[PDB]
């Protein structure tokens, strides 16, 4: 509960104003939900409800963290985020983890109950205006403005920084050797310990923070260990049909935009001529010189490439076929910070959006685990499909921001 | 009369101050029944006589036509409404009364002079202050001010939506299976309890309101089946739309345009296709409510549109939740489709008509999954969940579109609807080359400047060809170019482009277009037999791609 506490004087960035998000509509299942979390929420104090004369909103909505639990309200955020003071030097976190990623081991605990004390600087309040649909508008919506940290926001763990360090400092005595990071309401836990020896130490670090006052739930895991690349790979019916010499010297001309040590001439060449596609031609040995030199080239790490943490990090996905997906994150066009190809699906995960959606999730925990932010989704959908599903199979507590697109023929040349 | 319920404070927009505008003299007899209207609204508190301290300034009016034999006053507070905060319109749309379900008694409360009653924050009270002028020049202004809420103001309806919710929050949360619904100033009551009892709940919340200044007048929908709510008529078994009437004038003023432009967002809401864009843009070009404006080409054509709308006679039956809710979707015009949702056969529930611009070019399917997509938010707005769907189209043609389409997309739960225009695809664009097929090298291109270039192949067999294009874009002569290489050519080809620009709009596999040249392209790509678009790098070495240019191409 509320410690009494001094309140923090936070601020829109200059020029700008609070968020005015539309609320998109919910189903039945999940407006009851919504309610129920919302009227205990207001006895505890938590959020007061408001009135019209408050221009503001933000959307909010219910997931559900795994299998048949208990839904877990989400606010959408995104928007407050961006026109919230980014703050002096206290961090989200700290200077990232290099071996975050490197660990055995890693677990996700959701920490955002422990903003739940802390009061909210009282002016800074009418911007968390969030309002509840009611099926068939038969009623007003439910109108409600936040008192405490939120859990969405960016400016809570900015702000219990502090609180948090202090909560962890024995942990981390004891326990030197695990890595411990914080991305807003999340604790990412890695140590290079065996999983039924890690499923402790977790535990150990819940029952701790569940003695300093924070309420922490059962747990998620992954194994940066494990984690790998997708290159650019070329075909083995090489320089035989017409055809072929063509998609070939036509995905290679395209990666030269990645690496321009590949060559075109001894293969453009035996395509000189006006010969049908169907022609099965001679693979010469001036061509083989140069597909082993361009075969190379590939099975190699590219030049230059290095993480700038001042520019945003951006990923395309493309759909790929059967339950195959592939991405990549780069900051600058074609100087990629890493390509990979998302694969899981078949039968009762045979559905687009939900593919997609675990997708993106996928590549933004790796961002975090690995620059520590969320990077700008390119998302291969159009904006109306997607908006009507993503949240029926979204599991995570933050929210990416995403643009959509058309994939060209990219999709044959990343496969 | 002034309920004494608690007021909300209403800020100015930050930086502007308040209205003061110049009123402009009416007529002696309009004048004296402007004054006698405030004489009477001054006895009744709603408004207040002001003074000489008072910076602004509201244009008053005088409507000629009574309405329920009331000749009242008309102010402008279009001014106001600009320095007015913004507020929050809760709301995702209105209701629909496929959305209620049959409560064996119902009751629509009207509430008299509603705005009236709720009060105003007696702050912003000096900014909705207006003038009645005088009769004899010789004496001044008769300044008034609010004390409750205007009219036409930008809050009073927001406002009173919530003055409403919280004085009905007591009496809902006491009989809570009663249900009550809040629009404008038309109050809906309904239960399962008989007659007697259920009108003792009536007179309860009658009275509750009464206890707070709202007055019910005697203008009580006593139960008799016809209960009109927001613009419908709620009948025991079915609804039905009353019929909307606009209005039919050679000499319309900038207020009869603009009441037009309300009934019609009304409208809007109950019927599609209403547009009000152009007669919306008369208002922005003119001031003073009274100076005539003349409508134009588009306005004048969308009012005898919407007026066609307007003419096709809505109905439905109510909505029952131990049922499923099924939605059934047809083709039209080949850009037309229509649905009906329903949960008994041939009972219908919501019946709509979906056309929409799938992009430049188009495809059929691709078309059938929108309009899904919007018939599932439509649902989801009413009943809180998804109808079931039934769509005209083969399984394994949906199967074979998603498996191929580079773009994810999903369509829930649906059955197959055996009946006439069924939606499929016109043309499988082959994977891999046909053996022996002729294989045409093909390009084009232009000039910016002149509007001309040239469009033509060089296939295997050695044949060739070139056109000369007129007022063409270097890119609509590469589409043309695919053109050519179709026509002359026989049941099998193996085109090959430079083209990335045609090669997508090709790969989609394009039923429509608004580009004729398209339409053709797809037109013939139905008729031949084993197609196949290849794609090379341009500026380049490549095959026969390196020739057909030269000929193609201005000064080399």
């Amino acid at each position: 509960p509320i410690s009494p506490i001094e309140t923090v004087p936070v601020k829109l960035k200059p020029g700008m104003d609070g968020p005015k998000v539309k609320q998109w509509p919910l189903t039945e299942e999940k407006i009851k939900a919504l309610v129920e979390i919302c009227t205990e929420m207001e006895k505890e104090g938590k959020i007061s409800k408001i009135g019209p004369e408050n221009p503001y909103n933000t959307p909010v909505f219910a997931i559900k963290k795994k299998d048949s639990t208990k839904w877990r309200k989400l606010v959408d955020f995104r928007e407050l985020n961006k026109r919230t003071q980014d703050f002096w030097e206290v961090q989200l976190g700290i200077p990232h983890p290099a071996g975050l990623k490197k660990k055995k081991s890693v677990t996700v605990l959701d920490v955002g109950d422990a903003y739940f004390s802390v009061p909210l600087d009282e002016d800074f309040r009418k911007y968390t205006a969030f309002t509840i649909p009611s099926i068939n508008n038969e009623t007003p919506g439910i109108r409600y403005q936040y008192n405490v940290l939120p859990q969405g926001w960016k400016g809570s763990p900015a702000i219990f920084q502090s609180s948090m360090t202090k909560i962890l400092e024995p942990f981390k005595k004891q326990n030197p050797d695990i890595v411990i990071y914080q991305y807003i309401d999340d604790l990412y836990v890695g140590s290079d310990l065996e999983i039924g020896q890690h499923r402790t130490k977790i535990e150990e670090l819940r029952q701790h923070l569940l003695r300093w006052g924070l309420t922490t739930p059962d747990g998620y895991e992954l194994h940066p260990d494990k984690w790998t690349v997708q290159p650019i790979v070329l075909p083995e019916k090489d320089s035989w049909t017409v055809n072929d010499i063509q998609k070939l010297v036509g995905k290679l001309n395209w990666a030269s935009q990645i690496y321009p040590g590949i060559k075109v001439r001894q293969l453009s060449k035996l395509l000189r001529g006006t010969k049908a596609l169907t022609e099965v031609i001679p693979l010469t040995e001036e061509a083989e010189l140069e597909l082993a030199e361009n075969r190379e080239i590939l099975k190699e790490p590219v030049h230059g490439v290095y993480y700038d943490p001042s520019k945003d990090l951006i990923a395309e996905i493309q759909k790929q076929g059967q339950g195959q997906w592939t991405y990549q994150i780069y900051q600058e066009p074609f100087k990629n910070l890493k390509t990979g190809k998302y694969a899981r699906m078949r039968g009762a995960h045979t559905n687009d959006v939900k593919q997609l959606t675990e997708a993106v999730q996928k590549i933004t925990t790796e961002s975090i685990v690995i620059w520590g932010k969320t990077p700008k989704f390119k998302l291969p959908i159009q904006k109306e499909t997607w908006e009507t599903w993503w949240t029926e199979y979204w599991q995570a507590t933050w929210i990416p921001e995403w643009e959509f697109v058309n994939t060209p023929p990219l999709v044959k040349l990343w496969y | 009369p002034i309920s004494p319920i608690e007021t909300v404070p209403v800020k100015l927009k930050p930086g502007m101050d308040g209205p003061k505008v110049k009123q402009w003299p009416l007529t002696e007899e309009k004048i004296k029944a402007l004054v006698e209207i405030c004489t009477e609204m001054e006895k009744e508190g709603k408004i207040s006589k002001i003074g000489p301290e008072n910076p602004y300034n509201t244009p008053v009016f005088a409507i000629k036509k009574k309405d329920s034999t009331k000749w009242r006053k008309l102010v402008d507070f279009r001014e106001l409404n600009k320095r007015t905060q913004d507020f929050w319109e809760v709301q995702l749309g209105i209701p629909h009364p496929a959305g209620l379900k049959k409560k064996k008694s119902v009751t629509v409360l009207d509430v008299g002079d509603a705005y009236f009653s709720v009060p105003l924050d007696e702050d912003f009270r000096k900014y909705t202050a207006f003038t009645i002028p005088s009769i004899n020049n010789e004496t001044p202004g008769i300044r008034y001010q609010y004390n409750v809420l205007p009219q036409g103001w930008k809050g009073s309806p927001a406002i009173f939506q919530s003055s409403m919710t919280k004085i009905l929050e007591p009496f809902k949360k006491q009989n809570p299976d009663i249900v009550i619904y809040q629009y404008i100033d038309d109050l809906y009551v309904g239960s399962d309890l008989e007659i007697g009892q259920h009108r003792t709940k009536i007179e309860e919340l009658r009275q509750h309101l009464l206890r707070w200044g709202l007055t019910t007048p005697d203008k009580k929908h006593q139960k008799e089946p016809p209960f009109l709510w927001m613009g419908y008529e709620l009948h025991p078994d079915k609804w039905t739309v009353q019929p909307i009437v606009l209005p039919e004038k050679d000499s319309w003023t900038v207020n009869d345009i603009q009441k037009l432009v309300g009934k019609l967002n009304w409208a809007s809401q109950i019927y599609p296709g209403i547009k009000v864009r152009q007669l919306s843009k008369l208002l922005r070009g003119t001031k003073a409510l009274t100076e005539v404006i003349p409508l134009t080409e588009e306005a004048e054509l969308e009012l005898a549109e919407n007026r066609e709308i307007l003419k096709e006679p809505v109905h439905g039956v109510y909505y029952d939740p131990s049922k499923d809710l099924i939605a059934e979707i047809q083709k039209q015009g080949q850009g037309q489709w229509t649905y009906q949702i329903y949960q008994e056969p041939f009972k219908n529930l919501k019946t709509g008509k979906y056309a929409r611009m799938r992009g430049a070019h188009t495809n059929d399917v691709k078309q059938l999954t929108e309009a899904v997509q919007k018939i599932t938010t439509e649902s989801i707005v009413i009943w809180g969940k998804t109808p079931k769907f039934k769509l005209p189209i083969q399984k394994e043609t949906w199967e074979t579109w998603w498996t191929e389409y580079w773009q994810a997309t999903w369509i829930p739960e649906w059955e197959f609807v055996n009946t006439p225009p069924l939606v499929k695809l016109w043309y499988q664009l082959e994977k891999e080359p046909i053996v022996g097929a002729e294989t045409f090298y093909v390009d084009g291109a232009a000039n910016r400047e002149t509007k001309l270039g040239k469009a033509g192949y060089v296939t295997n067999k050695g044949r060739q060809k070139v056109v000369p294009l007129t007022n063409t874009t270097n890119q609509k002569t590469e589409l043309q170019a695919i053109y050519l290489a179709l026509q002359d050519s026989g049941l099998e080809v193996n085109i090959v482009t430079d083209s990335q620009y045609a090669l997508g709009i090709i790969q989609a596999q394009p039923d429509k277009s608004e580009s004729e040249l398209v339409n053709q392209i797809i037109e013939q790509l139905i008729k031949k037999e084993k197609v196949y678009l290849a794609w090379v790098p341009a500026h380049k070495g490549i095959g026969g791609n390196e020739q057909v240019d030269k000929l193609v191409s201005a000064g080399i």
